[PDB]
């Protein structure tokens, strides 16, 4: 059969936008002592299942749980 | 007023021939063109297929 | 004493990763030590940032965890199971984890006996 | 109550959504303790193709395995096979949603791909529109060759084997276990009367073609006895050829 | 030294490109068409016309 | 479970089927 001839134009999408990436965000987490004692910078959530161990995110006014949508003042 | 002269022999693309391992001569090609025709015969209903034929 | 402390905690490890026992990493291996539902620490000598070796001591001695030292975390990348096999079992992927933090063991007979006795030999 | 009217708010939204942000009382489902019962006020059979996909995309993130595999056997599963059945060919949303479903590969495999083949009466066409989306995304080797152990057990169709072939298609390293119900999911045809399609000697190809270097000489024998029982013109004797030429451990 | 050479690949390229297509010029996007095919007239027939 | 198994040489991973 009859080819087709393929064209060329070049177009770059190369540039494409990607977020930043954050490196080793859990000492921000704790502050540890010379002695050895854990200080949480962070407000921790007391929610229904994500307590113990997730953390808020610190807003300019407010706490933020990053799993199950809590929010504060 | 038109008359070209080979057209048909230059606008063909030049297709390089494969290589393939060679063909047996004399008796031996003798001996293979018996073989294929009177020893190993397949049964047909009625016979309506060619040796050479493609599809 | 018929395994050795270099070679028990294999089975330990394989155990974890049969009964979905492990908590690797950096944030998987902190916060569930601190939702006390893991039991043990393996941490890597090679390091580069001694604050992050002083956080893992500090949580170790928190809730009474037991911390146990090994050399570099590339050799652990074998210990613990990040590495992509071929289909004789060549490794292509090299990733080595720095913290190998237990939640669950199997019910063993030897291994969690040697680590048993070495545990009670350290403390 | 009152909750009855904003989820027959929702419904009326969900049945006419093309795109945009989805209300938030949408977005907390899987949230909920009385799920279900939310779920069939939104009315899922009357959902739009589009509200199928951001309903996955929900359900796949927000954790439990068992409340995401229901998801898809009750609503999903029976959507897809419902469009196949009457366009022929499936809708881009739709389609999008099964590739997003596979963010949790368990509650995918336990959902979609086993309750497909169990119940026997999965088409071809079925088959290669779901078997595709296999091919195009990455599945952990643990579940890839669980999935795999299953079919091999499985009651044999046509629908069956496509599927099979796609997931040696892969070619990841096999647990050895797996390798042993593979060889006796083939050898079950040994004795068969049955005429075999293509697609069945093009999945057993694809296990030579890649695992003959994991094959003892027991059932390496046993594979060659198959193809004397059960020939194909074409491509039997590449099978025979990739046997031949095949080098243990 | 490999500047020829790789111009020597490009002309082989441009060689294939112009026996297996008779003379497939594709149109620039950039700049007009009736600009840069300025001096270009179309023929009903080549023979006759 | 089959006869004919895997036979020779090495045991990477045990596997959860269960
Ligand atoms: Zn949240």
């Amino acid at each position: 059969a009859k080819k087709r001839k393929k064209k060329s134009y070049t177009t770059p999408k190369k540039n494409k936008h990607k977020r930043k990436k954050v490196k080793l965000a859990v000492l921000k987490y704790y502050k540890v002592d010379e002695n050895g004692k854990i200080s949480r910078l962070r407000r921790e959530c007391p929610s229904d299942e994500c307590g113990a161990g997730v953390f808020m995110a610190s807003h300019f006014d407010r706490h933020y749980c990053g799993k199950c949508c809590l929010t504060y003042c | 007023s038109l008359a070209r002269a080979g057209k048909v022999r230059g606008q063909t693309p030049k297709v390089a021939k494969q290589e393939k391992k060679k063909k047996k001569t004399g008796r031996a090609k003798r001996r293979m063109q018996y073989n294929r025709r009177f020893v190993n015969v397949v049964p047909t209903f009625g016979k309506k297929k060619g040796p050479n034929a493609n599809s | 004493g018929v395994m050795d402390v270099n070679t028990a905690l294999q089975e330990v490890l394989k155990t974890a990763l049969i009964h979905d026992g492990l908590a690797r990493g950096i944030r998987e291996a902190a916060k569930a030590l601190d939702k006390r539902q893991a039991h043990l620490c393996v941490l890597a000598s090679n390091c580069d940032e001694p604050m992050y070796v002083k956080l893992v001591e500090a949580l170790c001695a928190e809730h009474q965890i037991n911390l146990i030292k090994v050399d570099d975390n590339k050799k652990l990348g074998e210990w613990v199971g990040l590495c992509k096999i071929d289909r004789e079992g060549k490794p292509r992927k090299v990733v080595g984890c720095s913290c190998v933090v237990v939640k669950d063991y199997g019910k063993e007979s030897q291994a969690k006996d040697v680590i048993e006795e070495y545990f009670k030999c350290k403390k | 109550p009152r909750v009855l009217e904003v989820y027959r708010g929702v419904r009326e939204v969900l049945s006419k959504y093309r795109s945009g942000k989805l209300p938030k009382a949408f977005k907390i489902i899987p949230a909920l303790s009385n799920w279900e019962q939310i779920l069939y006020v939104t009315e899922p059979e009357a959902w739009t193709a589009a509200a199928m996909y951001q309903a996955t995309r929900i359900f796949a993130s927000n954790l439990k395995e068992r409340m995401a595999q229901r998801f898809y056997n009750l609503v999903l599963l029976p959507r897809v096979r419902d469009d196949v059945a009457e366009y022929k060919r499936l809708n881009f949303h739709l389609y999008m949603a099964l590739k997003k479903a596979l963010f949790k590969p368990g509650a995918w495999f336990k959902g979609i791909l086993i309750p497909l083949c169990e119940s026997g009466t999965c088409t071809l066409r079925e088959a290669i529109i779901v078997g595709s989306i296999i091919t195009k995304c990455s599945i952990p080797v643990l579940h890839s060759s669980a999935a795999m152990l299953k079919i091999a057990e499985m009651e044999y169709s046509g629908a069956n084997s496509i599927f099979l072939r796609l997931l040696l298609d892969k070619k990841y390293a096999l647990p050895y276990r797996v390798l042993d119900a593979l060889v006796f999911h083939f050898l079950g045809f040994r004795t068969e009367k049955r005429e075999l399609p293509v697609l069945w000697h093009q999945c057993l190809l694809t296990l030579v073609q890649r695992y003959k270097a994991d094959l003892a000489t027991d059932q390496k024998e046993a594979l060659l006895e198959l193809l004397r029982l059960q020939p194909h013109p074409q491509l039997s004797p590449e099978i025979r050829r990739e046997l031949q030429s095949a080098v243990p451990r | 030294d490999e500047e020829a050479e790789a111009k020597m690949l490009e002309k082989y390229k441009q060689e294939r490109l112009e026996e297996m297509f008779p003379d497939e010029v594709d149109t620039p996007r950039d700049v007009a068409a009736r600009i840069r095919f300025q001096k270009y007239r179309g023929l009903k027939s080549f023979r006759t016309s | 479970s089959s006869v004919m198994r895997r036979n020779e040489q090495l045991t990477l991973h045990d596997e959860r089927f269960e």
